[PDB]
RNA sequence: CGAGUGGCUUGCUACCUCGAUGUCGGUUCCCUCCAUCCUGCCCGUGCAGAAGCGGGCAAGGGUGAGGUUGUUCGCCUAUUA
RNA sequence: AGCCUGUGUACCAGGAGGGGAACAACCCAGAGAUAGGUUAAGGUCCCCAAGUGUGGAUUAAGUGUAAUCCUCUGAAGGUGGUCUCGAGCCCUAGACAGCCGGGAGGUGAGCUUAGAAGCAGCUACCCUCUAAGAAAAGCGUAACAGCUUACCGGCCGAGGUU
């Protein structure tokens, strides 16, 4: 099998050994694409992924290949962009963002701020009861968003009565 | 070899006369 | 008591109840299930085919039936369709319950002798196979595999 | 320090046991031999059963005791005693002819034998003896 | 009703010892197993909370003092995570 | 039951030597001494004599590398893990999936019921427009609304489904 992938014209994609980079006027992504038998290569205008097997195995990763070069090339120019909303019903919530990681205080009431960092080159910007994060890694981007709102995780009680915390609102 | 397809191609033409393939269909003829 | 202690056909038969007295009786309670007025004339005929020659107590017997014809009533009480248990339970089985002195058991049951390949069950009915349903949950109560084996159905 | 190698093998991206089976049989034959990069050698197979196995005979023991190497460096020399009659004469004459390094105090590059190397284009199941080491809790001195 | 795992009970067998492998219970001192009682981390709930019930990972540590009985077991009391 | 008790046979007992990690009866093998050679069972990555042998395929679990067995467990049941072979049906007159749009009126059918309007229960389930559209397959409402399946059209482009 052989799948071609012509490249954007906002892009540039080179790629030496296992490891592939994207860069577009929105950043770069470089990313680890290592599997058995399967060759990524940058053809001038196209990247290439091709294996000599066609096994189920096999045919999954190369797909999954494709949708990660998609996904590089999307980041780099329209970029990756997660829509979150804080909520609270008895305490208010703050959620701010200080250094490199965003922190939430007064969570039902807590006193000790929970917090969590921020993975790459990802852009939490905070407005009101907004939040949005943004970044040409959708990797990490993805889990930014999912790691704030795991941050507010509640096992203790009942969540369909305790329903604080922050939630992905829009999927890009 | 779908008939209702086949009979369509007629209305169709009929119609002509006095999906998007069945009325290009049609029309070539 | 584990069917462990019974399902294998090592034992020369013993079914002559002019020589064997006490033979507990069959938990068995039909043969013979659904429209028994009518004959087969169904479309579809199902069967539930043993895999291994094995002995079935008339107590796993019972416990599939049920299983199955209870089942059976995805159809209603009085549904169209006729189900047969083919197999009688004639081996008559004991019990050494003194240690290895004067051994030769007690009658505490009876048990049918199935060979691997044949029909234990065999259901009639109308292109509306829940059969193949009771079925799933009878080769469940019995010690070997199963086969669900389907013969007049070329309606796929 | 100063190891008169007749040969000297290079372990990096290779089967410790194809390596070890070699050098084995080469001690055996009266070569001193020397194994180089050590810690980049290599194991195919599952790496949590792999690791569960070796993590199994560092806790295996007793006051007779089990001396069991944690280090990329004995686990190899290890191995290969395994495949030496250790405790004849000829056995230990042959394994204190060989001796293994983490990396390389040879100025030459060692060579690679047949049939030991490993396609890391065509495997992903396999593990670095270093990567075991530092799972056992050596001290990462490479 | 069906299929199993363990080798703590009981039974079976009679392989081992009758030129003897010192009994039950207790005690003291050491190691271990997990099918987890508590503790950690979790899932479900007929989960509002609190208190629970059930389940998963998990053997690091803990699992105590007493009244009757030679008792093992077990019954009972007050403490206890 | 490494149980008890028959039977036919070969073996141990009273049978070496080779193999099986060890091991009375499993495999080869029945054996004067000494010597050369070739095989048997079994084995040829190392320990360990002989292949890191050849053509091809499967397995990712260290499954497995365990003839036989007290000794080597692993079962009923389950598996869109993966490989191979077959049959039926659909498909460039564009299939399967997804996304977008349409899902219309007589009409909120009649009946019962304050009520009931696709959807409490009962009966029926007709015809119009049309390229589609149930007297409504599933939610939802006090009953409506709302959200969708069926059904049609578009985008897409190659196999799909049982
Ligand atoms: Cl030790
Ligand atoms: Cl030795
Ligand atoms: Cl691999
Ligand atoms: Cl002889
Ligand atoms: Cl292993
Ligand atoms: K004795
Ligand atoms: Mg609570
Ligand atoms: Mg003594
Ligand atoms: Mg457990
Ligand atoms: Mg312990
Ligand atoms: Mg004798
Ligand atoms: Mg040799
Ligand atoms: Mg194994
Ligand atoms: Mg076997
Ligand atoms: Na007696
Ligand atoms: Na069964
Ligand atoms: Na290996
Ligand atoms: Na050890
Ligand atoms: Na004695
Ligand atoms: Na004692
Ligand atoms: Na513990
Ligand atoms: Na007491
Ligand atoms: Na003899
Ligand atoms: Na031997
Ligand atoms: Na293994």
């Amino acid at each position: 099998p052989r799948v071609e992938l012509e490249i954007p014209e906002d892009v540039d994609a080179e790629q030496d050994h296992l490891d592939i980079t994207v860069e577009g006027d929105n950043g770069s992504v470089t990313r680890r694409l290592w599997y058995p038998d399967i060759d990524v290569s940058v053809d001038g205008d196209t990247v290439v992924i091709e294996s000599d097997e066609d096994n189920a195995k096999t045919m999954s990763t190369i797909g999954t290949f494709q949708s990660h070069i998609e996904n590089m090339f999307h980041g780099v120019t329209e970029g990756w962009e997660y829509g979150m909303e804080v909520f609270y019903s008895h305490f208010p919530m703050q959620v701010n963002v200080e250094g490199d990681e965003v922190v939430i205080e007064n969570f039902l009431g807590e006193k000790a701020p929970r917090r969590t960092t921020i993975h790459g080159d990802t852009d939490v910007e905070i407005d009101g009861e907004e939040l949005t994060v943004s970044g040409p890694d959708i990797e990490a981007v993805g889990q930014t968003a999912a790691d704030i709102e795991q941050l507010t995780r509640i096992n203790d009680k009942d969540v369909r009565v305790f329903q604080d915390g922050v939630y992905i609102t829009r999927k890009p | 070899i779908p008939e209702w397809k086949q009979e369509e191609v007629d209305a169709i033409v009929e119609m002509i006369e006095s999906r998007n393939t069945l009325l290009e269909r049609a029309l070539d003829d | 008591k584990p069917g462990a202690m019974y399902r294998n056909s090592s034992k020369p038969a013993y079914t002559r109840r002019e020589y064997i007295s006490g033979i507990p009786g069959k938990k068995i309670a039909q043969f013979d299930m659904g429209n028994n007025g009518a004959g087969p004339t169904y479309p579809a005929q199902v069967e539930l085919v043993v895999e291994k020659p094995v002995q079935i107590r008339h107590n796993a017997l019972e416990a599939a039936r049920v299983a199955a014809n209870r089942y059976v009533q995805n159809s209603g009480a009085a549904a169209n369709y006729k189900f047969r248990i083919r197999k009688f339970p004639f081996h008559v089985i004991r019990e050494n319950k003194d240690g290895m002195r004067a051994p030769f058991g007690k009658p505490v049951g009876t048990a049918a002798r199935v060979h691997g390949a044949n029909h234990i069950f065999i259901a009639w009915v109308n292109p509306d196979p829940n059969v193949e349903e009771a079925w799933r949950r009878a080769k469940m109560k019995v010690t070997p595999t199963i086969n669900i084996d389907s013969s007049p159905a070329g309606n796929a | 320090a100063e190891f008169d190698a007749d040969v000297i093998v290079d372990a990096r991206d290779c089967i410790m046991g194809r390596v070890a089976s070699q050098v084995a049989e080469q001690a055996l034959d009266g070569e001193t031999v020397a194994v180089v990069n050590a810690e980049r050698a290599v194991i195919t197979g599952r790496e949590e059963q792999i690791v569960e196995k070796y993590e199994k005979r560092v806790d295996i023991g007793n006051d007779n005791g089990y001396f069991y190497p944690k280090r990329p460096d004995g686990i190899f020399k290890r191995t290969i005693r395994g495949m030496l009659p250790h405790k004849k004469q000829r056995g230990r004459e042959a394994f204190e002819s060989v001796r293994v390094y983490l990396g390389n105090p040879y100025d030459e590059d060692g060579e690679v034998l047949d049939g030991t190397s490993l396609d890391r284009l065509s495997n992903i199941k396999f593990v670095t003896l270093g990567e075991i080491s530092e799972t056992l809790g050596a001290n990462k001195t490479w």
